């Protein structure tokens, strides 16, 4: 007991000091000669209505103009980004969504909530309508976010500390991944589906071998919940939002902390957060209505995207890089180029 | 435009009147959040009117969706802004567990939680402004208990006799006083027990009261 | 008994993240540099592009 | 004339610019504001219409009238003015009356409120209002089966009678009813609610602040309306049947006419400027 509490004691001492010493050098002094980004300026280039309700969620999907939102509503709405078309329009069993997910082959969607339950959605079927394809029931929390690998295998993290890899045809868990001692709110793969890192309550993300179940690494530097978090299009580092109003980034490698977005007149939490297609720029998502692009490799403020009357409450980046969607608590999506 | 194009459009139409249809539907109902420390009589009161339970029941007409939370063993902050806008926070408290100390004793009274969630959750920066009804479960047996035990092991600082009537006012006032925004909200405190079948008429005067205060603030006359 | 094994659990789980290999952060923030300028081009929220090659106009 | 008509044409020119800004401010922020869009508001916004109307289409002709202490523009001109007179001031007051109808309804029957209150119930509101000013307006262009250099309406008596009755009379016994009843139901819903002593005292505190703020409230609704349109409508009631026995000074029936007038330069502050949400929204767009 006591013992083991020592021993662990060291072994926390033991790596706080193996990151110390790889720590050489700051990203902002390795970045300090390179050009600023400048200043970034967007337009709304779309305005989605429909949505009577909060916007708790939306996804891209991988053609970059179909996109899917979840509102409280009790509504799962497919949008057509280029002429603002309502594809699809899912009547939800439980209305109290927080989380909504696209499959990458554009076949399935998935959403959860105050439920615990993963609800997979058809999108192709013989005569053409949507009809609940799976339900996911073994989480004891609510589900705050969603991935699908595949179509048969989808990542769900929940309330309950846990997150889950499930097998969709036969509704079963295939791997539960534990270690996370508060509430996991975000969750974001790795472009290979290799690994996935999550975000918690208990200011700490943890990385996961999706194949072995296992925490491979665990990351430390917020002082209150991170709400959101996004892998680096290398695969190699990963962006956490949290509420202390900060945006942090983490290397794999490394093991530890390069970057630390935060200005003095922020002081709302993060709800969301994404990279541009080359991982230059962070857009991230605030309480206080408005996004900020931030310069990734400089930690300035690009831009600012200011549109929402209300908490912007999510927000996505294109797959081909060319738009930025961003879905608020007044009931609208803006497509941002 | 395009045949396909002008199909897409009026899918999208169809989309949107029933969306509409939908939103006039819903707006024709009355949201209730229920909570309530452990089992406090909530399931007495649900029998009188996954992960959330919803209740709906129409009385005089008039449409109630209710929604219990209390299989939701989590971070509250995380998801207790979801019911930000419901009409009322029905409150149930058991009047029994003022000598029961807990599930786990941790030398916490049940009371002083069902105190400590109600001052929660009556402060709560998403429920300035919404109204609490409070049900006082289990009276019959907090008159046996009070009969048989004094009020003074909940609060030491008593000094009202030990019958029913003024004990329970005692406690009506206790948690009335955790009241903050007594400019802005109302709580309406019902004493129940498990054979009264006027619960529901009681929620009912409470909300047509909190719609009329409503609309009277609106048009400048509250 | 849940005390001591969940202590035990905790001591493997560091035991495991300790026995990693790290890299200098030096040479992390030279590839983010490195990826970032390499694809610098093909960003369009990065790098604004014609109105004629922008599906949102 | 050098020192007359000048300041009687920058003072009217001064009201008109305000009242038309007033109304298309409380239309614009409601057409913008999403906060703004409700049954209320829509009732609130076409008031605010009736009352831009009148700001852009009589105001002008009855200030030129004003100054010039002459009519000039025709025969056809003074009947098109007194018909748009009667009709935009008959659907000013009884956009008045609709509103009072709706809050009456809104605080007495909250059932109603929760399951049968539409924005077809406004339409249908604004409708019959701008039914009654056609209603009102229409005698005069029929026939009811001169003086070239001033426009006066009819003074038949019967028609007199008619239009004073069914244009302010009338909404004038509505609106005491409908206000009465109201200021009722609030006097009862705030005494329902009356260590102890100190929260007793608080709560009765509250209970006082709440009686003298609906006292004020139904006071200037219902003062503005009565001293903005109560004179004009008691002389045009008692001077068409005593002809000869009374006369009215020209100044002070200037004063009475302009004093009606303001009464759709007032309506914008009462309804959609001491109104929370619309200064909100107000500061918000600004
Ligand atoms: C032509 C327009 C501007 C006239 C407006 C008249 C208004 C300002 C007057 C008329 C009647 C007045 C009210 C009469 C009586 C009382 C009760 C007293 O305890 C507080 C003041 C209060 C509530 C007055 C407030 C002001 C009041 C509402
Ligand atoms: C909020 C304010 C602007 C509304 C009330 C304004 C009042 C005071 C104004 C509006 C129009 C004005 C009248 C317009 C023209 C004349 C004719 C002149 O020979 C004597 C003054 C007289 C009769 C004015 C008296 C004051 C008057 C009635
Ligand atoms: C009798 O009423 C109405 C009857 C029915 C409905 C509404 C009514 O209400 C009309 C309100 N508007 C009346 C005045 C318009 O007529 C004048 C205006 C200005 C003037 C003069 C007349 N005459 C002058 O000498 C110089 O200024």
């Amino acid at each position: 007991l006591d013992q083991l509490r020592q021993e662990a004691e060291q072994l926390k001492n033991q790596i706080r000091d193996a990151r110390k010493a790889c720590a050489d050098a700051t990203l902002s002094q390795i970045t300090n000669n390179i050009d600023p980004v400048g200043r970034i300026q967007m337009r709304t280039r779309r305005t989605l209505r429909g949505h009577l309700a909060k916007i708790y969620a939306m996804h891209w999907g991988t053609d970059s103009r179909l996109l899917v939102s979840a509102s409280q509503d009790g509504k799962l709405i497919i949008w057509d980004s280029y002429t603002t078309n309502k594809v699809h329009a899912i009547p939800l069993r439980s209305s109290w969504v927080m989380t909504c997910a696209y499959a990458p082959s554009g076949n399935y969607v998935a959403c959860g909530g105050l439920d615990n339950i993963c609800s997979i959605y058809n999108l192709k079927t013989r005569e053409g309508n949507v009809r609940v394809s799976r339900e996911l029931a073994g989480h004891t929390g609510y589900l705050s976010c969603c991935r699908f690998l595949d179509d048969n295998q989808i990542v769900t993290s929940s309330g309950d500390t846990t997150c889950a890899l499930w097998d969709i045809e036969t509704g079963q868990q295939t791997t539960t991944f534990t270690g996370h001692t508060g509430d996991v709110m975000s969750l974001s793969l790795a472009p290979d589906t290799r690994l996935f890192v999550s975000g918690a309550c208990d200011a700490s993300a943890k990385l996961w071998d999706v194949r072995e179940g296992m925490c491979r690494q665990t990351f430390t530097g917020h002082e209150s919940d991170i709400n959101a978090i996004c892998f680096f299009p290398n695969g190699n580092a990963f962006a956490t939002g949290s509420d202390d109003a900060t945006c942090r980034l983490f290397d794999l490698r490394a093991d530890q902390e390069l970057m630390t977005y935060s200005h003095d007149n922020i002081i709302c939490g993060i709800t969301s957060v994404s990279f541009s297609k080359s991982g230059r720029l962070l857009l991230a998502g605030y309480d206080d209505f408005n996004c900020n692009v931030w310069d990734a490799l400089k930690a300035d403020r690009a831009g600012v995207l200011a549109g929402h009357d209300n908490r912007v409450s999510c927000l996505g980046v294109t797959d081909d890089g060319m738009a930025v969607a961003t879905g608020s608590w007044d009931s609208f999506l803006k497509i941002w180029n | 435009l395009s045949a396909e194009d002008k199909a897409a459009v009026e899918r999208s139409k169809m989309i949107d009147r029933n969306l509409r249809e939908d939103g006039e539907k819903a707006a024709r109902e009355v949201k209730l959040l229920l909570l309530g420390a452990g089992e406090s009589g909530k399931n007495t009161i649900v029998k009188q009117m996954t992960g959330i339970v919803e209740t709906h029941f129409t009385f005089k007409d008039l449409h109630f969706k209710m929604f219990d939370v209390g299989a939701q063993r989590s971070e509250r902050k995380k998801w207790i802004h979801c019911f930000e806008g419901v009409t009322a926070i029905i409150f149930c408290v058991a009047l029994s567990d003022y000598d029961l100390v807990l599930a786990e004793d941790e030398e916490m009274n049940r009371m002083h939680a069902s105190m400590k969630l109600f001052d929660s959750i009556c402060n709560n920066k998403w429920f300035t402004d919404t109204s609490i009804i409070l049900f006082l479960n289990k009276k019959d047996l907090f008159e046996e208990k009070i009969k048989k035990s004094p009020l003074t092991i909940c609060y030491p600082e008593y000094a009202g006799s030990n019958t029913y009537e003024e004990a329970a006012a005692y406690i009506q006032c206790q948690f009335e006083d955790l009241n903050k925004r007594k400019d802005t909200k109302e709580i309406y405190t019902h004493f129940t027990c498990s054979t009264d079948t006027k619960n529901v008429q009681f929620v009912f005067d409470a909300v047509t009261d909190v719609i009329i205060k409503n609309n009277l603030k609106d048009c400048g006359l509250f | 008994t849940a005390s001591i094994a969940q202590a035990r659990k905790l001591v493997e789980q560091l035991k495991m993240e300790a026995n990693i290999d790290r890299i200098k952060v030096s040479k992390a923030a030279a590839d983010l540099m490195a990826y970032c300028e390499a694809h610098a081009k093909e960003d369009p929220l990065l790098t604004p592009v014609p109105a004629s090659e922008n599906p949102f106009r | 004339t050098v020192s007359y008509q000048v300041i009687t044409s920058l003072l009217l020119g001064t009201l008109i610019f305000c009242a038309v800004l007033g109304n298309a401010c409380v239309v614009a922020a409601i057409a913008l504001e999403r906060s703004l869009q409700n049954v209320a508001n829509y009732l609130i916004g076409s008031l605010a219409v009736t009352d831009l109307m009148v700001s852009v289409l009589v105001l002008p002709m009855a200030a030129l009238y004003q100054v010039l202490n002459k009519w000039t523009l025709g025969q056809v001109t003074c009947d098109l003015f007194i018909a748009l007179d009667v009709l935009c001031c008959t659907s000013s007051i009884w956009h008045l009356c609709a509103i009072a109808l709706d809050r009456y309804w809104a605080i007495t029957d909250p059932i109603d409120y929760v399951n049968k209150r539409t924005p077809r119930r406004a339409a249908a509101l604004i409708s019959l209002t701008w039914l009654i000013g056609f209603l009102i307006s229409i005698p005069p262009m029929l026939g009811w089966r001169s003086d070239p250099d001033a426009c006066t309406i009819s003074k038949d008596h019967g028609y007199t009678i008619y239009s004073t009755f069914g244009a302010f009379y009338i909404p004038l016994l509505l609106m005491l009813v409908l206000y009465g009843r109201i200021f009722r139901a609030a006097r009862f819903r705030i005494r329902k609610t009356v260590k102890n002593e100190r929260n007793a005292e608080a709560k009765r505190k509250m209970a006082l602040a709440r009686e003298r703020k609906t006292v004020k409230t139904l006071g200037i609704i219902m003062g503005t309306f009565i001293l903005c349109w109560l004179p004009f409508f008691i002389v045009a009631l008692v001077l068409p049947f005593c002809e000869s026995s009374c006369h009215m000074p020209t100044l002070l029936g200037a004063i009475i006419n302009w004093l009606g007038y303001s009464n759709s330069l007032l309506n914008p502050v009462i309804y959609a400027y001491f109104n929370k949400d619309f200064q909100n929204a107000f500061k918000k767009i600004i």
